[PDB]
RNA sequence: CCUGUCAAACUCCAAACUUACAGACGCUGUUUGACGCGGGGAUUCCGGUGCGCGGGGU
RNA sequence: AGUGCAAGAGCAAAAGAUGACUUGACAGUGUUCUUCCCAACGAGGAACGCUGACGCGAAAGCGUGGUCUAGCGAACCAAUU
RNA sequence: UUAGGCGGCCACAGCGGUGGGGUUGCCUCCCGUACCCAUCCCGAACACGGAAGAUAAGCCCACCAGCGUUCCAGGGAGUACUGGAGUGCGCGAGCCUCUGGGAAAUCCGGUUCGCCGCCACC
């Protein structure tokens, strides 16, 4: 029962949003992988006049690189109980956010017959503190 | 009127109830007719290609032959008789 | 300018302000009337005045009758006397007058009228058992500063 | 089965009124048909409701009617029992009578003239400016009342 | 749902089963479609033509089926997919199905898809279906070829129930060729 | 929540009614030839009134 | 929301967005409706065909311009192929 | 249909909720990247390969009406409006009678938690 209840990471996005780039060295180098930049919409009074342009950078971590990135990213990282999303999702900071989710996140990101996912099985920022806490770390 | 266009006070009749919105079902738009038979003139607002001029809604024509895929159907507007060529998509079977 | 020229129902229904501009404000004060922090079901006694012909009210005409009618319960009853009335019709018909002789007639925006069909209540007031005779009172010289005759009839009242 | 009988003229009535009229062969004020009771019929009369004055009429006055004013398709020859059983199906005024409110066969079907033009109400009518209701001689009709109207037309 | 305005989708565009817009198009040929559908486990081909109640199914093949006739391999790769396409191709020439355009739904058109493969098998059936030959995959990998060739990168058995140690392509040959021969109660 | 009103350029609703086609009845046409087609000749393109529905305008 | 611009209307695995490919905004000849309800009238317009040549797609298919209704003009003279 | 595929109608089918179902069967979640294929970064998706585990998801099954929707009964209402007629009433705006039609809001009680087609299949 609680085999297939027992989340799991689906992704560890790190992004920086600049403004106006040079950033995506360190992320190549701390995660693992080739990064891909960030553009926006709308004109901004900032300097912003060029609609789509290079603005930041992302990197999207699953299985062991995202793990294997957690283990020393994690700790740099003071927990709070207000750092969570109701859906079990906590962004920390640069930014680096993790997607914890049920072992049948598939059906509703897959393409034919996809379902959105039942409240019930939708994962709780309380399930979420405990499965985190539970692997090298503190709550609050 | 105030202009002489072809949707000129087609509001209402070229226009979805709210339900019936967004695009419509392929059946209908493929449906099979026979040369002499009866058949409803009637746009369907989400369909945009295949139409008759607005003023010939609620007829009910004769097949008599199709053009393409399109087809010919004979009305009488007034006493004067029409070819119309509309595609399956606004037409509808009599009985 | 005269009743006359408005009294009838016999244009279109002129209100679409996304259409029509410069129109003047409502002369009207106040709609809600005496204590409106009680409710009209605290009453014992509920007397309208109704509207015997189908008509068209300007605002100047619902000001006036509204006015002097309420002005009889505060001196009758007190500034802070125990009733409250009510003008639950609006002026919501937009009215113009062409003021260039029949030649471009559409006339310019001078004013706004409520419609009322006949049998209606302009009016409503609500008050106790005592007070019943200030309020036909009121009524009275109500019905005198608008267009058609009218009923002052007590809707909850076996105290006669 | 009803009689209609035209009661106002044709001057400033409608068309499609008018029309209907003559579709039920009454072409003259004055003028009564036989009409059956059809969902199709009824629709007619109700067009020409103020205009006319319908009822059911009892076989006594339908048959002194016929007697007095039905005539062959052509001709200006007299339509009595001898009359019916030579050329009808029938034996006499009566047998004929019968069947027409029974709805069984018509008088054109019988080689008559599908209309009986009737002569001036003899007392004038009960008015055409109101309907049956209002005291006017209009509309509808009760058995008793078309009878009446009939016998003081015959 | 919200109230009478609401605008609720077609049960099939709401079970996300069914493409319109693809489905209006391919209707537009007046041919029956060449339904290929898959699975996990499985893979089907079914021949569908219009009708005035839903649409109409006059022939088909399942890769369970498969197996009916001498498959003893599993049911859900390349070989099992062309093959289940021509079975396919076959039971539809007896029902005088001459021509079919192929409908592959919500499935991707990639390149050496198992789609592509059931087209590439129900074409060989002796059907007419509008195709594009460099599209699909190559005769070896319909063979199954790649996949003894990852067993050759062994170590540990491919498949669980034994079927074999190193695989055969040889199968597909023998089933093809039992397909395309006459006897068969199909 | 409670309470007071509206829409020629609003509509979750919604007529009477008008209208396409077919059947039925009615009426009509096959010596009075209808329906339709071809050709000759016009007059006419200052209208008005009543009723119903209007729009403008005291 | 967006869809160049009035207003009304159309569109959500799109008619909107991003991407890459492409230039069908191609040559030619028609059918029908519209222009002009009924009911004759030109230019213009649209839907719908066919022949040829293209672009895209796996393919069905889509493309006779921009989702639909405005953005248009006789002979004569002039230039041009 | 002891869980399938393609559909028609396109909410009576929505929204929300409850309870039940899977040793070689089915759909799945699921395990996994050598290949065809894939991500402007990620076998996430897409594509390909496969079964250790599971029925918690999805899906299939049974049921609840609170919201939304379809329909039905009574109430509202033959009321509002209206086609036809009137030497009927009203200073008039306007109303009334006869004749043929006939709402809507709203209340109340029921209905609806899809139906049907083709194919395959203990
Ligand atoms: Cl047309
Ligand atoms: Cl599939
Ligand atoms: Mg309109
Ligand atoms: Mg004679
Ligand atoms: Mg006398
Ligand atoms: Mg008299
Ligand atoms: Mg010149
Ligand atoms: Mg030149
Ligand atoms: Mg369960
Ligand atoms: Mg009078
Ligand atoms: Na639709
Ligand atoms: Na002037
Ligand atoms: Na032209
Ligand atoms: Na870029
Ligand atoms: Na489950
Ligand atoms: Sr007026
Ligand atoms: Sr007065
Ligand atoms: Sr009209
Ligand atoms: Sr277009
Ligand atoms: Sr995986
Ligand atoms: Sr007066
Ligand atoms: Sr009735």
């Amino acid at each position: 029962f609680h085999e297939m209840r027992e989340p799991r990471i689906e992704k560890v996005v790190v992004h920086m949003g600049i403004g106006h780039a040079n950033a995506e060295d360190i992320l190549g180098e701390i995660t693992g992988q080739m990064p891909v930049r960030t553009k926006a919409k709308r004109t901004v009074g900032e300097f912003d006049i060029r609609e789509g342009d290079p603005i930041g950078a992302k990197v999207t971590l699953r299985d062991e690189m995202a793990e294997e990135f957690l283990q020393t990213a994690l700790p740099l990282a003071e927990l709070a109980t207000s750092q969570f999303d109701d859906t079990g999702n906590f962004s920390f900071g640069l930014d680096v956010t993790v997607n914890l989710v049920r072992p049948g996140y598939r059906v509703a990101k897959r393409d034919k017959a996809s379902r959105s996912i039942p409240t019930k099985h939708r994962l709780n920022p309380a399930d979420a503190v405990a499965f985190i806490e539970s692997t090298y770390d503190v709550e609050v | 009127p105030s202009s002489n266009g072809p949707l000129e006070g087609t509001r209402g009749k070229l226009k979805n109830k709210p339900r019936d919105r967004g695009t419509s079902p392929p059946q209908r738009a493929v449906e099979e007719f026979d040369d002499g038979e009866k058949v409803h003139l009637k746009i369907d607002p989400s369909v945009p290609n295949g139409r008759f001029h607005p003023r010939f809604d609620g007829q009910t024509g004769t097949v008599e032959g199709k053009q393409g895929d399109a087809y010919k159907v004979d009305i009488v507007d007034g006493g004067k008789e029409k070819t119309i060529i509309v595609t399956a998509a606004h037409l509808r079977r009599q009985e | 300018k005269p009743a006359s020229m408005y009294r009838d129902i016999d244009k279109p229904a002129y209100t679409r302000r996304e259409y029509i501009t410069g129109i003047p404000g409502s002369k009207i004060a106040q709609h809600k009337m005496g204590r409106k922090q009680k409710d009209a079901d605290d009453y014992p006694v509920q007397i309208s005045l109704i509207v015997e012909e189908t008509v068209q009210l300007r605002h100047g005409s619902l000001e006036a009758s509204r006015l002097s009618a309420n002005r009889h319960l505060i001196k009758e009853l007190g500034e802070e006397g125990d009733y409250k009335m009510t003008l639950r019709k609006f002026p919501h018909q937009v009215l113009r007058e062409n003021k260039d002789g029949m030649r471009a007639a559409f006339g310019k925006i001078v004013g706004t009228a409520a419609r009322v069909q006949a049998g209606e209540q302009l009016f409503t007031a609500y008050c106790n058992v005592e007070d019943a005779e200030h309020v036909k009172e009121a009524f009275r010289r109500a019905y005198n500063k608008i267009t058609p005759s009218c009923r002052i009839k007590v809707e909850r009242g076996e105290e006669l | 089965m009803h009689a209609l009988v035209q009661l106002r003229g044709e001057v400033n009535m409608h068309t499609d009124i008018q029309d209907t009229l003559e579709m039920l062969n009454i072409h003259h004020v004055n003028h009564c048909t036989l009409v059956p009771e059809t969902d199709a019929y009824r629709g007619m009369v109700a067009k020409v409701n103020d205009f006319v004055a319908f009822g059911e009429p009892s076989q006594e006055t339908l048959e002194t009617v016929l007697a007095t004013r039905a005539e062959p398709l052509e001709g200006d020859a007299d339509v009595d029992d001898e009359w019916v059983a030579e050329h009808t199906d029938y034996d006499d005024i009566s047998g004929l009578a019968f069947a027409l409110l029974s709805e069984e066969t018509t008088l054109r079907e019988q080689g008559l003239s599908p209309t009986l033009r009737l002569h001036p109400p003899r007392g004038g009518h009960d008015g055409v400016k109101h309907p049956v209701k209002e005291g006017g001689q209009l509309g509808k009709h009760d058995t008793e009342g078309i009878d009446d109207l009939l016998e003081a037309m015959r | 749902a919200t109230g009478p305005r609401y605008k609720v989708p077609m049960r099939r565009r709401r079970e996300a089963r069914t493409d319109y817009h693809q489905r209006l198009r391919l209707l537009k040929s007046g041919k029956p479609r060449l339904v290929a559908r898959k699975s996990n486990k499985h893979v089907r081909a079914q021949l569908v033509t219009l009708g005035p109640n839903g649409d109409d199914t006059l022939a088909s093949a399942h890769s369970s089926d498969l197996a009916e006739y001498g498959w003893e391999a599993p049911t859900g790769n390349m070989p099992s997919a062309y093959l289940t396409g021509l079975l396919a191709g076959l039971r539809a020439q007896e029902a005088g199905v001459e021509e079919a355009v192929l409908d592959i739904g919500l499935n991707s058109p990639t390149p050496g898809s198992k789609v592509f493969a059931i087209q590439e098998g129900a074409i060989d059936a002796g059907l007419d279906i509008p195709h594009n030959d460099d599209v699909l995959a190559d005769w070896q990998r319909t063979r199954g070829a790649h996949i003894a060739e990852y067993d050759e990168q062994l170590e540990e058995p491919l498949y669980s129930g034994d079927f074999d140690a190193a695989d055969l392509p040889e199968h597909f040959d023998e089933l093809r060729e039992t397909l395309l021969d006459g006897d068969i109660e199909l």
